[PDB]
């Protein structure tokens, strides 16, 4: 009877959590962490990676 | 010797790096500080960087895991190499501000 | 070239200004790390084909 | 060395898995994640 | 990469003549690439002249000096060498080796490295 409300809930929590996995992706890049990325390869060409 | 320049012997080596799942054993030269906790400080473990809370863990790591992740997909979780512990890597107090 | 060797080296510390100094003229090619930040890393396995 | 012919000749048995043959592909560490 | 280029040859000469020049390269560069020699007349702009590959398998040159300028490659000292004759007026110049650092040449426009300028000065 009151999923309605229990909907918005369900709605922005697991909305708010796709976000942080969309933090886990490579975009094509070599790694997804910034600081490998910055420690393994050489200015010139980490502006572009 | 009399041959061209596309003939003459060539000695060639390959270096193949491994990153595996356990403590590093060609590890560069590089000095050692001691370890400070529970203040956010900068951090380099085995070549990792960071800035971070170095605090005492309880999570039982398995005996040939090195590192460890997160629910987010990302590194929380160290064991130091000279000294076999479990230390959790937390960013300091951060928050917005109003007027 | 038909029975190349291989190399293992481990537990060592690898500092490798050593190979900078080998020949007049040598090619130096690196696929995922640069040369000049190579020494500021930990690579867990090193093995080498001659 | 040394041979042998004391062997028995019986067609294959067969069997099921069930649900056995699972390693671990990634050895970092994660608790409570539903990794694929 | 890191790569060093010792020039060595020029002078004053005579027209019509053949004179003497050489580049040695030293250090670690990416690949085994092309290496070409560079003119800058004065008052003018800097053009190519030329492009040997390393393993002296194909041969560039410049439409201007066609048939008169050739450079081969050492066996045992790795120093690239070129041989003129013939030479006129307007070989007065600046001549710089460099080195491309690619396997397969397209254009000439991306130089990677200079050489220290090497005055050529012809006249009666
Ligand atoms: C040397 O390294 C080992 C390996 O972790 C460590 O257990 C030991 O305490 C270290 N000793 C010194 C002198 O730092
Ligand atoms: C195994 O093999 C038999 C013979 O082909 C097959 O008919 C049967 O379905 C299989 N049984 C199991 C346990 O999967």
């Amino acid at each position: 009877a009151l999923g309605k409300l229990q909907d918005v809930v369900n709605h922005n929590a697991q909305a708010l959590n796709t976000l942080v996995k969309q933090l886990s992706s490579k975009f094509g890049a070599i790694s997804s962490v910034l600081n490998d990325i910055f420690s393994r390869l050489d200015p010139p060409e980490a502006e572009v990676q | 010797p009399t041959y061209g320049v596309g003939h003459q012997p060539y000695r060639v080596v390959v270096l193949s790096f491994e990153l595996l799942h356990a403590p590093a054993t060609v590890c560069g030269p590089k000095k050692s500080t001691n370890l400070v906790k529970n203040k956010c400080v900068n951090f380099n473990f085995n070549g990792l960087k960071g800035t971070g809370v170095l605090t005492e863990s309880n999570k039982k790591f398995l005996p040939f895991q090195q590192f460890g992740r997160d629910i987010a997909d990302t590194t929380d979780a160290v064991r130091d190499p000279q000294t076999l512990e479990i230390l959790d890597i937390t960013p300091c107090s951060f928050g917005g501000v109003s007027v | 070239v038909y029975a190349w060797n291989r190399k293992r080296i481990s537990n060592c510390v690898a500092d490798y200004s050593v190979l900078y100094n080998l020949a007049p003229f040598f090619t130096f090619k690196c696929y995922g790390v640069s040369p000049t930040k190579l020494n500021d890393l930990c690579f867990t396995n090193v093995y080498a084909d001659s | 060395c040394v041979n042998l012919t004391t062997r028995t000749q019986l067609p294959p048995a067969y069997t099921n898995s069930f649900t056995r043959g699972v390693y671990y592909p990634d050895k970092v560490f994660r608790s409570s994640v539903l990794h694929s | 990469s890191a790569v060093q280029l010792q020039a060595s040859g020029g002078g004053f000469v005579q027209p019509g003549g053949s004179l003497r020049l050489s580049c040695a390269a030293s250090g670690w560069a990416e690949t085994f690439g092309h290496m070409g020699w560079f003119r800058q007349a004065p008052g003018k702009e800097r053009e190519f002249v030329s492009a040997i590959d390393w393993w002296d398998t194909v041969h560039y040159y410049a439409d201007s000096v066609k048939g008169r300028f050739t450079i081969s490659r050492d066996n045992s000292k790795n120093t690239v060498y070129l041989q003129m004759n013939s030479l006129r007026a307007e070989d007065t110049a600046t001549y710089y080796c460099a080195y491309w650092d690619m396997d397969y040449l397209q254009n000439s426009i991306p130089v990677d490295y200079w050489g220290q300028g090497t005055q050529v000065t012809v006249s009666s």
